[PDB]
């Protein structure tokens, strides 16, 4: 009965997800690997399929060019933030907590999970882009001039270790719920009734993990631990901004790839 | 421009 009601729990929120989120993992996964009807994304692993490719203008400034794509990046999130949103108001307790700490929750929330978005489009190769029809490499992305080159590897060092769990999408509901569910963002007015919660998910998250991977190892425990590297992928992306303010003139890019990063996170 | 993230999520919420 116990057991029962984390099943239903976990079932809630993976039809909750599959309402909430066009975008799934089993859509990216089959654009990766061609189950799909359609034709494939156009790579682009050099400059000259660069330059060939054009699926998607005003001329940028040396000193702003990195912050540009950063600001850019963030508004395109939008509608990933309302999808989110969205979700968020279908997890039991959630609409009942203090209009105040479901935004909090939110405004920190969102880019861990902006992150494991992220890693459903990425693989050991590279990350998709311009709404899945484009494939952008990992070996040209990280070949790019400093700063520029140090951006996306990281995210892609996370992406396999992340996607090397094989987490499906009824897993990743429970997790992405888990994530928003975390009594300690600062500014929180009423904690009690969110780790209540949170343990509520923790344990559906525990039974799912144990019901759908019966022959993995610490598999909740290595779920767990991504958390970390998404609090630490995101309290770092500022480490990101202080190396630009001061880089090795100049930050010139070409008008396609900084096209392509407003894509990325 | 001065409407943040924030006003995004309350939206959403609303
Ligand atoms: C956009 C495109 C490309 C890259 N990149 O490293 O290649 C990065 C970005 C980008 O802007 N990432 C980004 C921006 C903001 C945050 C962020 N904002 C936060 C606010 C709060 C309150 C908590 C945590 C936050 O993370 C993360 C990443």
């Amino acid at each position: 009965p116990e057991s029962a009601d984390l099943r239903a729990l976990a079932k809630h929120l993976y039809d909750s997800y599959i309402k909430s989120f066009p975008l799934t993992k089993a859509k990216a996964r089959a654009i990766l690997t061609g189950k799909t009807t359609d034709k494939s994304p156009f790579v682009i692993y050099d400059m000259n399929s660069l330059m060939m490719g054009e699926d998607k203008p005003l001329q940028e400034q040396s000193k702003e060019v990195a912050i540009r794509i950063f600001q850019g990046c963030q508004f395109r999130s939008v509608e990933a933030v309302q999808e989110i949103t969205e979700y968020a108001k279908s997890i039991p307790g959630f609409v009942n907590l203090d209009l105040n700490d479901q935004v909090t929750l939110l405004k920190y929330g969102v880019h861990e999970i902006i992150y494991t978005m992220l890693a459903s489009l990425m693989n050991k190769d590279g990350v998709l882009i311009s709404e899945g029809q484009g494939f952008m490499t990992r070996e040209f992305l990280k070949s790019l001039r400093k700063p520029f080159g140090d951006f996306m590897e990281p995210k892609f060092e996370f992406a396999v270790k992340f996607n090397a769990l094989e987490l499906d999408d009824s897993d990743l509901a429970i997790f992405i719920a888990v994530i928003i569910l975390s009594g300690d963002r600062p500014g929180l007015l009423n904690v009690k009734p969110i780790e209540d919660i949170q343990d509520n998910l923790l344990q559906a998250l525990e039974l799912q993990l144990k019901l759908n991977h019966p022959e993995s190892s610490q598999l909740f425990a290595k779920l767990l631990q991504k958390m970390t590297d998404l609090r630490q992928i995101v309290t770092e992306h500022v480490q990101l901004l202080q190396v630009i303010k001061k880089t090795e003139t100049d930050m010139s890019l070409h008008p396609l790839l900084q096209e392509i990063y407003k894509d990325l996170y | 421009s001065n409407l943040g993230l924030e006003d995004i999520i309350r939206k959403a919420l609303m």
